[PDB]
């Protein structure tokens, strides 16, 4: 099969996200952002997480906002590359709701598309992910994506293009994951490397009644085989970024808490599954997580599926 | 009585805990028995994570439950 | 002439190239099979990295040598 290889020019925008806000500590910490829905409005912070998570430490140098970091959003852009990908194979793509799907886009799309996934967190502040710590931290994403792009990407994304892409980067309250399939393919880039630190539970059954896992959810868009295909695609980039890899164990899915239907639906559609876990590795962890060309140099060594295939011209 | 802590890899402990105990006291016999710090500490249970100043009981946890736990990098 | 690259992923290609082909001409054989743009490519041949403006000839690599691909660094 053939490589996924990012663009030049978004390289070094990542360069510039990692430089500005992923290699920065989280602000919204400490005294001030400690949470008890008991006394709810007692500090600054409406909700837990802001003290979790904020740094681990690799031979003495920490390294920052490790669960979403320079090897957490770069994985991402090498997902949306295979997704669009396995939707021009699709008889029937999904619609959403412009008319348009994934297999409309073109490279050029895919390129633009890269830059804003760059951006998606950037904005976070701490591991707060409650509504409106979640709505805030992507608002700031957005509008740090609006000023770089309006001081060095105007050649490439018009004024439109810029609010549009802040929009999909912002993710509004009222507006739907599938409005456009530029917006739909970021969130479900996104959603893929959830496996990296969510239980089996969401990853398989679905979180609440009513949703759908990850796994099934890429199985319904992508068909059985290359959603599985994507999945195992995102296991071997964990595992050369350093990441603990998950154990997938499905015998264990009845024991979980969860609903007896929900286990069922998760098993017609996903079938029996049994998958080994790795742990995590302090060196690969801090090779991606500290540079551009760490990070990069360890997701271009994963073999991609091998139906994957790019038009050249 | 005794629930099951998982980490993602699927490396098990069992707690000795109570209904009403909170999460926060949770994660200090966490910290007790494996050394991991309460802010290294993102526990699951049947798809939600937890807050610390809920309990057990809140989630409806019983004996023989299973909680996940997302640590990052033993040693980090 | 037949010669053969290690990809990033270790996978080999085969090339086909002239003992006069500069090291630019053999990067761009390499972006029309494989997509990777030259400006990301350093190519190794027995230790050393190959330096656009010279020839395969230069370096003495012969018809069946291996050629190893790696990223070229932007120091960040
Ligand atoms: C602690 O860390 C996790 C992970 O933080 P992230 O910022 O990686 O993730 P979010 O909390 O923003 O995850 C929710 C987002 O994931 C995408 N998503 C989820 N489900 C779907 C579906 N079904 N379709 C498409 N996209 C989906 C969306 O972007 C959604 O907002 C954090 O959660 C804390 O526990």
């Amino acid at each position: 099969s053939m490589p996924i290889i990012l663009d030049s020019d978004v390289l070094e925008v990542a360069e510039y996200v990692y430089k500005t806000r992923l290699s920065q500590p989280y602000t919204e910490v400490g005294s001030e952002w400690e949470y008890n829905y008991k006394n709810p409005t007692a500090t600054f912070a409406k909700g837990d997480g802001h003290n979790l998570q904020r740094y681990i430490t690799i031979d003495g140098k920490q390294l920052h906002r490790p669960i979403a970091g320079l090897a957490h959003t770069m994985r991402t852009l090498m997902y949306s590359q295979l997704m669009y990908c396995s939707s021009k194979k699709q008889p029937s793509p999904h619609v959403c709701q412009d008319g348009r799907t994934i297999a409309d886009l073109s490279e050029l799309d895919l390129k633009k598309i890269n830059i804003a996934q760059l951006f998606f967190v950037a904005g976070r502040e701490s591991e707060a992910s409650y509504g409106d710590a979640y709505h805030r931290y992507h608002l700031y994403g957005a509008k740090q994506f609006e000023e770089y792009a309006r001081k060095h990407l105007t050649h490439l994304f018009s004024e439109e293009e810029i609010r549009l892409y802040s929009r999909c980067i912002e993710d509004r309250v009222g507006d739907s994951f599938d409005g456009t399939p530029e917006g739909y393919i970021i969130h479900l880039s996104h959603m893929i490397d959830l496996m990296r630190c969510k239980s089996p539970v969401e990853v398989f059954l679905g979180h609440s009644k009513g949703v759908s896992g990850i796994v099934p959810t890429l199985i319904h868009l992508f068909g059985k085989q290359d959603g599985l295909d994507i999945m195992h695609y995102a296991r071997g980039l964990f595992a050369a970024t350093g990441e603990a890899v998950p154990y997938i164990d499905s015998s264990e899915w009845p024991h979980l808490g969860v609903d007896l239907s929900r286990v069922q639906r998760a098993l017609s559609i996903v079938g029996d599954i049994n998958v080994p876990g790795q742990e995590a590795d302090s060196k690969k962890t801090a090779q991606a997580g500290f540079s551009v060309d760490g990070c990069y140099s360890a997701l271009t060594s994963v073999p991609t599926p091998s139906w994957y295939e790019k038009e050249l011209k | 009585m005794q629930i099951f802590v998982k980490t993602l890899t699927g490396k098990t402990i069992t707690l000795e805990v109570e209904p009403s105990d909170t999460i926060e006291n949770v994660k200090a016999k966490i910290q007790d028995k494996e050394g991991i710090p309460p802010d290294q500490q993102r526990l699951i249970f049947a798809g939600k994570q937890l807050e610390d100043g809920r309990t057990l009981s809140d989630y409806n946890i019983q004996k023989e439950s299973t909680l996940h736990l997302v640590l990052r990098l033993r040693g980090g």
